[PDB]
């Protein structure tokens, strides 16, 4: 097989080489696109080795203290 | 002088007299522009721009694209003005008189310290709450790509 | 967000013409049954400059004013009128203090905000002087809840995002404090 | 399972070489996918649990035991249709190779089954418009799948325009509902079922009435069905009514909460008018598909009386009728796809132009089928006798059950007209039986060797050579005996319909 | 219960017998055909009886509630 | 009728357009006969309803 | 249950509170019928269109017409052009009547 | 017996705007994408929420 | 009505696979080899072209195996799901589920797992994937998120049933269990 089109399930390595030579417009668009979801999967690796996720934003309105109203609150009265 | 009325009267005049397909495609553009402009002012600036980007930029120039493909071949002034005047008299789309004569306001409040555009909320709900609606749409788009090619492609 | 509404000023006078907007006044003052309060007169820039000192001084009343809104169950405006005056009086207390203790340090900072699109990132040199002054003369500090002390943004020695253009009064006042104070 | 396999078929079909054997083999892959879908559906979905009604996907889709009945029915009828395109309907390469000339045929059909099965489940006006378009777009593509044909493309153009106006009416009703209430979920609208303009739901029905071909909108459906290829007409004239009539029944279930009489009078005006046109229309017709188009309209008129009445007996009448009518429809069209082998060949007058899209097009092309194939002629006779309503076939119990639901709700006028309209329509069902058999004894001993079936090659001259393929023959026989012998297990089937609930409970 | 599957199987023999006429072949053609068509409907007949017995259990329980509701109506 | 007259003016030589417009056309008698009949129908139907007390 | 009536900032809007109180009543278990929730349904429709309140404004407009009450003295002062929200009108101490700047903020 | 059973099943209870089945099992608005606490008009509390009207399964 | 104990109204995807019975793997295997067989069975029933049996080309048999590979898994996934919902026999899974949860509460970890999703995102995710297996014959959708709306009462995992006390697991009060709604809103009433 000096120039035969490779069969993917028998020659996986040569099958990609055929497409990395004759179809550079397909092979590297797939290669670039897959590098996104691949990087998403390596997010847990970054958490344990680089830095934790930031604290979530306070985007839920005014932070209401979880308690009952103060009863001895005075001052600034009429 | 709500000049938006005069734009449609001209538009309503040429819709009654259009003969070829050049004028028919002109009625389309002459209708979106009042729709876009009356959305830019008043109601929603976001959907005025979405209409321009999606209707004019995408579906309108497709019409003129196929008109050049299809073909280009081939009343009385009293009746038209009489019809347009008759069309002009009664323009109340709804018959709740108080709803059309009495004005209302809203009260603003400062409880929303995380202020973000509408397109932020729409994406917030479309990609979380109604992710089924978003996913079916990409499915409807997918069928069109297959649907266009099976209809038109020769071999 | 510049969405049109029915509750405030819109983008252009062409919006007003389509909506037929009337800008309506109401001369009637509040009834005497509600004791009067002195409304805060500060504008946008001074409030954003003193916002974290109002938070440090009126924290109890702000929380109590909000807790009245939570537990009023929809009748918030009417059943929290007395608790809403403590907040107005407390905030007026802070702005009156800054005018009588740190008038130049305060004015320098909110002139910077009025000069740099009301953004805190552009006015750190003036803001650092104001915080240092307020601490010694009123004991108030600026704290951003939810993060460690070492990782607050306004204490960042080398910020990634810095102002494009410098405020002359800030840079001049800063280096003077590099002599007056950094002995 | 349907959606995931559709993507595999889309990609795979675009890879392999264009050929008939591969196209026919891919059609047999879809026949598996539809079968696999039914096994997974029946496994998880049960009548006993879906009785209460279960919200899915953020309440967008609501499923109960009434909808669940039709999904399984739709899957079943879609298996019997795919058997046509997946096997031989005649075995003569000239006639059959049309079914294998298109590779996207099975893909578009699989697109539609997703559209059909989700429509009864919709519970939001936002998803109602999306799903109705997914079904509507799939029909236009299937109508134009044979893009070389002039009549097929002309029909899809007519279909697209009428459906586009139909979809706009549907879209406008939902917008008007949103204008009044500001709510999109159907359950939230039910809280304001007394506070909204109930006629805006009727404007919604007027859009769904166009898509099922109900008079005065019946004109386009008759034209469309009489122009598409018989394989295409076999699908587009039955499937949309399966999923839309189920949706119409549910919308009418919610509507009858406020029991507005004006709404019922307008619908009775359309049901009454449709019976008239559905009966008197088919009296003067020559094309068989035009005849079955008028026949379809009349049966939809009967099925709306069960929908309009909308009681506990209306569920039984609709659930039974929609099942028996589908099997009858499949049985009749399957026979018409087969008996084209007995057509004569010229060796003249009236210059009748026949094409490979509708080889059987006129009623008198059924002539002497009692002679050429007696067994299949009786199967067509039994099927037509069911449509007439002769007991104890399946067709009688449909009309008998519909009449119970109609009269129990006081629809006396419509019940009498449907019994007049049934007898008027018997005239043109009897013509099909007249053509099948009545000239038997004059033609009994004739020298016939010019039939299309006589151009089939002789294989061995020693082995027996069956005239009709295996799978299509077994389907015709099975559905003919089920139609004929429903009396044996009728009691169990009807008692199996008492359990199908739509929020009856107690 | 075998007799119930006996009847269902005999219906399976009829369909294959009725298939021969449509194909126009001698009724003794391919005797293994009658076995396959018989067994196919016994499989259907087996499941069909399971479905109907399941309906009896469900309908008895539903009628228990319907009788109570009628008594409240008939008060 | 007047609206269908405007459609006649726009297209006359076209066979399909005049094919459909001619079906809906009402003769000058029908444009007068139909409104009279319904007006007569509604008057007689209501009048006989009062005479019969229902 | 799905979110309805979401404001332009992601939170509940003006009329969400009324709609939520309707859902609580309709889906409640201590109710025999839907009669008790009939008033809540009116409030949600009222919050959105103000039809009853606009009607009340119509009578007060019409009643003053039949009594001769001067509109300028019963109504509230208003300004139609935003450029003429001058400091004289706003009541500021030494305010001119010269127009205000509404060109660019 | 058959006449009795059919009389039970065929009967349809009357539905008016007062009694009908609504398939909503919970009150919306517990969590919003942002600014969950709006003008504080959400008077409904989810900590002390009364039990909802659960559906009846007539086969159970 | 065959009703059992409701283990989980919205079982998590990883849980549903880990709970496959050996028979479930058999169904997945049967579905995988059934689809290629069904193609062969049709050819035995009726040849695609000609009149004699001809084995379909190997390419069709590979795509047939893939289609039956998902279909077999989907049938396996739905059957395993009925047990969680209580529609099927779930006594074996109930003990297996209880062992994991009682162990989980003991370590003060959440039974449901920690989640990247905020409170609204957790509850929104539950709405999409709850009861989504009913349409798993039409299109796929799985619960792949560690949310908390599973339709159970965590109190029922405190009481000891037959054959459980021997596990000797200590369960703290739920108020001290990490990543639960009853253990998060301690500072502010709208932030966890
Ligand atoms: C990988 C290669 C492969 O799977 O099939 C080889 C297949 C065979 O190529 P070929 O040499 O031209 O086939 C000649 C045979 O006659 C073609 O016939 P075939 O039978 O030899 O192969 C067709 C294939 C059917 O092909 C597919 O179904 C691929 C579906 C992917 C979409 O059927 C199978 O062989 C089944 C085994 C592989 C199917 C994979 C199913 C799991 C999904 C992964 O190649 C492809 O189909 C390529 C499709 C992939 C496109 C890129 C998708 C990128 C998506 C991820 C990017 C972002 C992250
Ligand atoms: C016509 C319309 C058509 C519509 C349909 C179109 C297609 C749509 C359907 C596709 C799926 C729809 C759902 C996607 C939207 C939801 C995305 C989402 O929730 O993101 C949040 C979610 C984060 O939520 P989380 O609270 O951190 O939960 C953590 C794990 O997800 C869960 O933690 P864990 O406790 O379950 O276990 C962690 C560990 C498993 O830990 C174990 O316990 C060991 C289990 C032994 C292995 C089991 C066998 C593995 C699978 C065979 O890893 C896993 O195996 C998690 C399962 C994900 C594996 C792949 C799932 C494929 C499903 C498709 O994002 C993800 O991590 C999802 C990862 C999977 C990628 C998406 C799968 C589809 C691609
Ligand atoms: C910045 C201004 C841009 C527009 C410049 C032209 C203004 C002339 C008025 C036309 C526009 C009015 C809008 C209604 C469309 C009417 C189109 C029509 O009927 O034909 C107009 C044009 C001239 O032909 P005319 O003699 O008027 O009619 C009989 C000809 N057999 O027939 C022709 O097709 C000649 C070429 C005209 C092409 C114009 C394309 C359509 C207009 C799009 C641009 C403007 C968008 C609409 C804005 C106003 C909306 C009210
Ligand atoms: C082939 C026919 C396959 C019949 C399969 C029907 C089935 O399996 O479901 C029956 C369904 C009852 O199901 P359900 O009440 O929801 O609960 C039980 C689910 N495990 O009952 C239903 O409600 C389904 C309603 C549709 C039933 C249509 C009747 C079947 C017609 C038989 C056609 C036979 C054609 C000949 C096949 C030839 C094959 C070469
Ligand atoms: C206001 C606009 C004009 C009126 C439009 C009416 C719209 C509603 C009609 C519903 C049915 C749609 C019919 C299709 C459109 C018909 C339009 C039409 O009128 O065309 C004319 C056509 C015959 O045309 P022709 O008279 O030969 O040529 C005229 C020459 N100038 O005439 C026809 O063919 C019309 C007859 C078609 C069939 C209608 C019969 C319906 C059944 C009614 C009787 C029901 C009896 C039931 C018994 C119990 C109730 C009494
Ligand atoms: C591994 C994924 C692709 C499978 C390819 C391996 C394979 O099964 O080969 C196809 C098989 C025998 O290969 P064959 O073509 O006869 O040998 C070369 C002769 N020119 O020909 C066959 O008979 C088909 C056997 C199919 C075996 C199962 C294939 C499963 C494919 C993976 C599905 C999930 C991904
Ligand atoms: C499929 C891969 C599944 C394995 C995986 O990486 O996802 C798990 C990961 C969990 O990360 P972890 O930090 O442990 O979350 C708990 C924190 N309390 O989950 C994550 O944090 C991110 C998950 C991203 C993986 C999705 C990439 C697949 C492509 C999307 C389509
Ligand atoms: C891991 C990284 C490497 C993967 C690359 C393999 C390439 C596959 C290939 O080339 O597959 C080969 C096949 C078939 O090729 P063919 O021309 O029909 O036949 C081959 C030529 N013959 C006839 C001489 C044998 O192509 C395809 O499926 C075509 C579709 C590919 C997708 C293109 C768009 C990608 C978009 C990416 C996101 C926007
Ligand atoms: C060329 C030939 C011309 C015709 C000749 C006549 C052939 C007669 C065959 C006798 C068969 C027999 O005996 O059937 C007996 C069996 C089993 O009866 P069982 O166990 O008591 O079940 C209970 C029956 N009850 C109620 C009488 C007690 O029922 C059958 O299979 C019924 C036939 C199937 C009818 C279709 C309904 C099922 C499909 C549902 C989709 C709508
Ligand atoms: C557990 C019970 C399973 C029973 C088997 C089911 C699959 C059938 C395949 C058998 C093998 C085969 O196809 O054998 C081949 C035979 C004979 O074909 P022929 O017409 O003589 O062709 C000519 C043969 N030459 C080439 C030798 C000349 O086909 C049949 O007889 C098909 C019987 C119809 C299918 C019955 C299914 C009933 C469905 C009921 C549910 C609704």
């Amino acid at each position: 097989a000096i120039g035969d089109y490779p069969v993917y399930y028998k020659q996986p390595i040569r099958w990609l080489s055929y497409h990395a030579h004759t179809r550079p417009h397909v092979f590297y668009a797939i290669a670039v696109a897959a590098l996104g979801p691949v990087f998403m999967m390596a997010t847990p690796l970054r958490r344990k080795f680089l830095y934790d996720d930031h604290e979530p934003l306070p985007a839920n309105g005014y932070p209401l203290p979880n308690r009952s109203r103060d009863k001895t609150l005075t001052g600034y009265d009429d | 002088m709500n000049l938006e009325i005069l734009d449609l009267s001209i538009l309503g005049f040429y819709s009654l007299i259009s003969s070829n397909s050049f004028e028919s495609i002109a009625i389309l553009v002459a209708t979106i522009m009042p729709v876009i402009t009356e959305l830019w002012y008043n109601y929603s600036q976001l959907f005025a721009l979405l209409y321009t980007l999606i209707y004019v930029g995408a579906v309108v120039i497709l019409f003129v694209f196929i008109l050049s493909v299809i073909n280009e071949k081939e009343s009385g002034l009293f009746i038209l003005i009489l019809v347009l005047l008759l069309d002009d008299l009664d323009d109340n789309e709804s018959n709740d008189n108080d709803y059309n004569n009495v004005y209302i306001t809203d009260y603003a409040d400062w409880f929303n310290n995380y202020n973000e555009s509408d397109l932020s909320v729409i994406g917030n709900l479309l990609f979380t709450e109604y992710a089924l609606l978003l996913l079916i749409i990409s499915f409807i788009l997918l069928m069109s790509i297959i649907g266009l090619i099976l209809i038109v492609k020769k071999d | 967000s510049s969405t049109h509404t029915n509750d405030s000023l819109n983008s252009s006078n062409y919006v007003d013409k389509l909506k037929d907007t009337h800008f309506v006044f109401e001369n009637d003052k509040l009834p005497s049954e509600i004791p009067d309060v002195e409304e805060v007169g500060a504008t946008t820039a001074p409030l954003l400059s003193a916002a974290y000192f109002i938070g440090a001084k009126c924290q109890d009343y702000n929380d109590d004013f909000m807790l009245c809104q939570k537990e009023a169950k929809g009748n918030g405006p009417i059943d929290c009128l007395k608790e809403g005056r403590r907040v107005t009086r407390c905030a007026s207390g802070v702005l009156k203090d800054l005018n009588t203790h740190c008038s130049d340090e305060f004015r320098l900072h909110w002139q910077c905000l009025s000069f740099s699109n009301l953004e805190y990132k552009n006015c750190r040199k003036a803001e650092s002087l104001l915080n240092k002054c307020v601490f010694e003369k009123m004991n108030l500090v600026k704290k951003i809840p939810g993060i460690p002390e070492d990782r607050q943004i306004h204490l960042k020695q080398n910020p990634v995002l810095k102002p494009v253009a410098l405020h002359q009064d800030s840079e001049v006042a800063f280096k003077k404090a590099q002599n007056e104070n950094s002995i | 399972m349907l959606f995931t396999s559709l993507l595999l078929i889309i990609v795979y079909g675009s890879l392999v070489n264009k050929s008939h054997l591969l196209t026919k083999l891919i059609n047999r892959l879809g026949l598996i996918i539809i079968i696999y879908t039914l096994l997974i559906h029946l496994n998880i979905n049960t009548l006993e649990n879906l009785s209460i009604g279960i919200n899915m996907f953020n309440n967008l889709l609501l499923i109960n035991s009434f909808n669940n009945t039709i999904i399984e029915l739709i899957l079943i009828i879609c298996i019997l249709y795919v058997l046509l395109i997946s096997f031989n309907i005649t075995g003569l390469s000239i006639i059959d190779n049309l079914n294998y000339s298109k590779r996207t045929f099975i893909v578009i059909v699989l697109f539609n089954i997703i559209g059909l099965t989700l429509l009864p489940l919709v519970n939001d006006i936002m998803i109602l418009f999306i799903i109705i378009e997914l079904q509507s777009y799939s029909l236009y593509l299937l109508t134009a799948i044979f893009n070389e044909s002039h009549n097929s493309t002309k029909s899809a153009l007519y279909y697209f325009i009428v459906g586009s106006i139909a979809s706009f009416i549907i879209l406008d009703a939902t917008v008007s509902i949103y204008d009044d209430l500001g709510l999109t979920n159907i359950q939230y609208i039910l809280m304001y079922i007394d506070k909204l303009e109930i006629f805006d739901l009727l404007c919604l029905l007027f859009g769904l009435f166009i898509k099922i071909g109900l008079a005065p909108f019946y004109s386009y459906s008759i034209t469309i069905y009489s122009l598409s290829p018989t394989i295409i007409t076999n699908y587009i004239s039955l499937m949309p009514k399966l999923s839309i009539l189920t949706l119409i029944y549910i919308i009418m279930h919610y509507i009858n909460i406020v029991n507005n009489t004006d709404l019922n009078y307008v619908i009775s005006f359309l049901i009454l008018i449709s019976m008239f046109i559905g009966s008197f229309g088919g009296l003067n017709v020559i094309r068989i598909k035009t005849l079955l188009a008028y026949s379809s309209l009349l049966n939809v008129s009967y099925m709306l009386l069960a929908i309009l009445s909308n009681s506990n007996e209306s569920i039984i009448a609709y659930i039974y009728y929609i099942i028996q009518y589908s099997l009858t429809h499949i049985n009749i069209f399957s026979i018409i796809l087969v008996i084209s082998i007995y057509l004569p060949i010229m060796n003249n007058m009236l210059n009748v132009m026949i094409t490979k899209y509708s080889p059987i097009e006129y009623i008198n092309q059924l002539k002497n089928l009692f002679i050429n194939n007696i067994f299949i002629a009786i199967a067509l006779c039994i099927s037509i006798f069911s449509l007439i309503g002769i007991p104890p076939l399946t067709g009688f119990y449909g009309k008998y059950l519909v009449l119970i639901s109609g009269l129990n709700n006081g629809y006396v006028l419509l019940s009498i007209v449907l019994i007049i309209a049934s007898s008027i329509s018997t005239v043109y069902y009897a013509t099909i039986l007249k053509v099948l058999s009545f000239d038997t004894l004059s033609f009994k001993d004739i020298i016939s060797n010019n039939l299309i079936i006589n151009t089939s090659p002789e294989n061995n001259n020693n082995e027996i050579k069956p005239e009709i393929s295996n799978v299509i023959s077994y389907v015709i026989s099975s559905l003919t005996l089920i139609i004929l012998l429903i009396i044996i297990q009728y009691e169990n089937i009807v008692k199996g319909a008492y359990l199908v609930l739509l929020y009856n409970w107690v | 219960m075998i007799a119930s599957l006996a009847g269902w199987g005999l219906f399976g023999v009829t369909v294959r017998a009725y298939q021969q006429g449509i194909r126009k072949v001698p009724f003794s053609y391919y005797p293994l055909g009658y076995v396959y068509s018989a067994l196919g409907w016994v499989a259907f007949g087996y499941g069909f009886n399971l479905w109907t017995e399941r309906n009896d259990k469900l309908l008895e329980k539903r009628v228990e509630k319907l009788k109570e509701s009628r008594n409240l109506r008939l008060s | 009728h007047f609206r269908r007259l405007m459609q006649y003016k726009k297209g006359s030589a076209r066979p399909g357009l005049a094919k459909y417009l001619n079906l809906f056309s009402l003769s000058k008698s029908q444009l007068i006969g139909f409104p009279v009949a319904l007006g007569a129908f509604s008057f007689l139907s209501h009048s006989f309803a009062n005479l019969q007390e229902g | 249950a799905p979110l309805q009536q979401v404001g332009r900032h992601g939170g509940p809007n003006k009329c969400f509170g009324e709609f939520q109180r309707v859902v609580e009543c309709m889906t409640n278990a201590k109710h025999d019928s839907y009669e008790p929730c009939n008033n809540l349904k009116n409030d949600y429709l009222e919050c959105r269109k103000h039809k009853v309140e606009r009607y009340k404004a119509f009578l007060m407009q019409k009643h003053a017409e039949e009594l001769g009450k001067d509109p300028e003295e019963i109504g509230a002062p208003f300004v139609r052009k935003r450029r003429f929200l001058t400091s004289k009108t706003l009541g500021l101490v030494d305010g001119d009547d010269y127009e205000i700047g509404v060109e660019k903020i | 017996s058959t006449a009795d059973l059919y009389g039970l099943i065929s009967f349809t209870p009357k539905r008016d705007i007062h009694h009908y089945v609504i398939r909503v099992d919970e009150v919306p608005g517990k969590h919003f994408p942002t600014n969950t606490t709006g003008n504080f008009g959400n008077t409904v509390d989810f900590e002390n929420l009364e039990p909802r009207r659960k559906p009846i399964n007539p086969y159970l | 009505m065959e009703t059992y104990e409701l283990i989980d109204s919205d079982p998590k995807f990883s849980r549903v696979v880990r709970y496959f019975r050996p028979s479930d793997y058999l169904t997945w295997a049967l579905g995988t080899i059934g689809a290629p067989g069904l193609m062969v069975l049709f050819e035995k029933i009726e040849p695609a072209k000609g009149n004699t049996f001809k084995m379909p080309p190997p390419s069709i048999m590979r795509i047939a195996t893939t289609i039956g590979f998902f279909g077999g898994f989907y049938y396996a996934y739905t059957s395993s799901t009925k047990r969680f919902w209580g529609y099927s026999e779930n006594a074996k899974e109930v003990a297996k589920d209880r062992y994991e949860v009682k162990k989980a509460l003991s370590e003060k970890k959440s039974p449901y797992g920690s989640s990247l999703l905020n409170p609204y995102q957790q509850d929104m995710s539950a709405r999409n994937s709850t009861n989504s297996q009913l349409l798993l014959a039409i299109f796929p959708w799985f619960n792949v998120a560690n949310h908390q709306s599973h339709g159970i009462d965590l109190r029922k995992y405190y009481e000891v049933r037959d054959g459980e006390e021997n596990w000797n697991f200590t369960l703290p009060p739920l108020d001290q269990v990490k990543d639960l709604d009853v253990a998060q809103y301690k500072e502010y009433s709208n932030y966890p």
